[PDB]
């Protein structure tokens, strides 16, 4: 399954994820290096911060309330469809989904 | 001996743990800390060892601990009360600022860069090992290897090496010379001078970031700088030269385990994530903040918990016969790394360690055992490890690459 990651700069990566995998692995895995993922993906740091695409948010989820939590303290502008992608876990129904990756994680 | 039970904690809660010397310390330092996981041990103990503590014992415990700074605090992680660094007493918001700063010199980006150094590091120690037949791989390799990774990271030369091999050690495990803060202050007086000259002339080796970084809005302090690069050094040798330790003693038991990685190389990086469960090594812990009531046991402000990160991979509702080593199982669950915003900084570079280690290793030297004759000694604590591992190979059976 296939997730395509676009930096606050333009440059496109595109991913084939295992599912069960988190967005965060799959990056932290691959050379994704906007994504940091420094907790290693129990949303204890908010270094993992994406944008979900808007075609995909109605196809995600929903954030838990750790999750929540750790989204106030993320440092990028928080927008409404911003989620911690190490909670985001691929699956056939993901196949395709677009993040954005905010311009910072620290 | 014991320290009086206090008068908050149960009777029936009551299981002397030493986590310094554990009962069954010959049947090796897993087995016996595995002792806390009997059924009839309850989840939550107190142990009167060492000042009295209580031990979580299985890793669901472990993690909401870990995950819950706020109850748990990392102000006190050590056991007993009785060590700067930077940033493991610290916890967030504060902590942030300093692993943003250890993640530009250890994080994935860096470790990914040097996989090569690495590669060529592991080849060259192994290969001046191959042709003698016999080693002790805790000093001839897995104190040389993350050393010399160090120095490469931070810049130093390679003349320094048995310098901060000796300080090391008098710190990891006193040799009995010296006392632990002594060995700290002559650390801290080898790096103050170059973290003075990286700051007045910075070249780009891990010191000059660090030294020169930033740390809340303002640059860090050079006594920040020292204490951040003391544990940069002392976190990764020590739970690395043990881990590898444990690592080849396993495999030098147990050809079949071994014929697998060699006769199929890419199952090594599923390998290493199994060793890691199975040879998991490190028992730290948290002081509560406020009197707290979590499953069942009502817990006073001040009382230190341990939480032994060895133990949620070995718990048995984790994982299926958590004893056996299976390099192909479904879910390998573990928190050797660590949970929580404080999980291990170098858990890219331990693992791109241990995977090389491995894979120069078997294509190198497939068949190795223990030396005859020798027992393995144990030591259990804070990083679990192994005193010496002699190891013997037929030198014919080798291969150069
Ligand atoms: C087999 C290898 C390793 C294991 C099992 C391991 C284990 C751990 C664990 C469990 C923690 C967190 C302790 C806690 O929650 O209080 C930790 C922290 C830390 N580790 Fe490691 N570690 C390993 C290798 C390394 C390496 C290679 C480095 C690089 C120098 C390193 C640097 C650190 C640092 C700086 C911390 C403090 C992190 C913090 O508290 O924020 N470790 N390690
Ligand atoms: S990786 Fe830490 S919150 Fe996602």
């Amino acid at each position: 399954s296939k997730v395509v990651y676009v930096s606050h700069d333009g440059t496109r990566r595109e991913l084939d994820v295992a599912d069960g995998v988190s967005l965060m692995q799959a990056a932290v895995s691959n050379g994704i290096y906007d994504i940091v993922g420094d907790c290693g993906g129990s949303a204890s740091c908010a270094t993992c911060h994406v944008y979900v695409n808007e075609a995909f948010t109605d196809k995600v989820p929903a954030a838990n309330e750790r999750e929540i939590g750790m989204l106030e303290s993320v440092t990028a502008e928080l927008k409404p469809n911003s989620r911690l992608c190490c909670q985001i876990i691929m699956t056939p129904e993901l196949d395709g989904i677009v993040v954005d990756v905010p311009d910072r994680q620290w | 001996n014991l320290a009086p039970l206090p008068p908050h904690v149960p009777e029936h809660l009551v299981f002397d743990f030493d986590m310094y010397n554990p009962s069954n310390l010959s049947a090796g330092v897993q087995e016996a800390w595995a002792v806390l996981q009997e059924s009839n041990v309850p989840d939550l103990v107190w142990t009167r060892c060492n000042g009295g503590h209580w031990i979580a014992t299985r890793g669901q415990l472990i993690r909401e601990a870990y995950e819950d700074y706020r109850h748990f605090s990392s102000e006190c992680p050590f056991i007993p009360r009785e060590y700067d660094f930077i940033p493991t007493s610290m916890d967030p918001p504060e902590q942030r600022q300093f692993r943003a700063l250890a993640n530009q010199v250890v994080g994935m980006p860096v470790v990914d860069c040097l996989e090569n150094c690495i590669q060529e590091l592991a080849c060259s120690l192994i290969e001046s090992l191959r042709p003698q037949g016999q080693c002790n791989f805790t000093e001839d390799y897995a104190e040389p290897f993350p050393i010399r990774i160090f120095m490469l990271l931070a810049g130093l030369p390679e003349e320094d090496i048995p310098h901060l091999k000796y300080l090391t050690d008098q710190m990891t495990r006193p040799d009995g010379s010296m006392t632990f803060a002594e060995a700290k202050e002559a650390l801290y007086d080898y790096l103050i001078p170059i973290i003075e000259q990286r700051r007045q002339k910075p070249g780009t080796d891990a010191i000059s970031i660090v030294a020169n970084g930033q740390v809340n809005g303002r640059p860090i302090t050079s006594d920040e700088a020292k204490r951040m690069c003391g544990l940069l050094l002392v976190g990764g040798l020590d739970t690395v030269v043990n881990f590898l330790s444990f690592s080849m003693e396993f495999l030098a038991k147990s050809p079949e385990h071994r014929q697998e990685l060699i006769e199929r190389p890419e199952r090594i990086p599923a390998a290493c994530e199994e060793l890691l469960r199975r040879f998991s090594l490190v028992a730290d812990g948290r002081i509560l903040t406020s009197d707290y009531e979590f499953h069942g046991v009502q817990l006073k402000k001040g009382d230190q918990i341990l939480l032994p990160q060895m133990l949620s991979g070995l718990d048995e509702r984790e994982n299926a016969a958590p004893m056996h080593v299976d390099f192909s199982r479904q879910k390998v669950s573990h928190t050797t790394f660590g949970h929580g915003s404080h999980l291990c900084l170098g858990q890219h570079l331990a693992r791109r360690e241990i995977i090389v280690t491995l894979k120069e290793w078997l294509t190198r030297i497939p068949d190795f055992s223990i030396a005859p004759g020798a027992q393995i000694q144990h030591k259990s604590g804070i990083v679990s490890g192994v005193q010496a591992l002699p190891l013997v190979w037929d030198p014919a059976t080798t291969k150069a690459v």
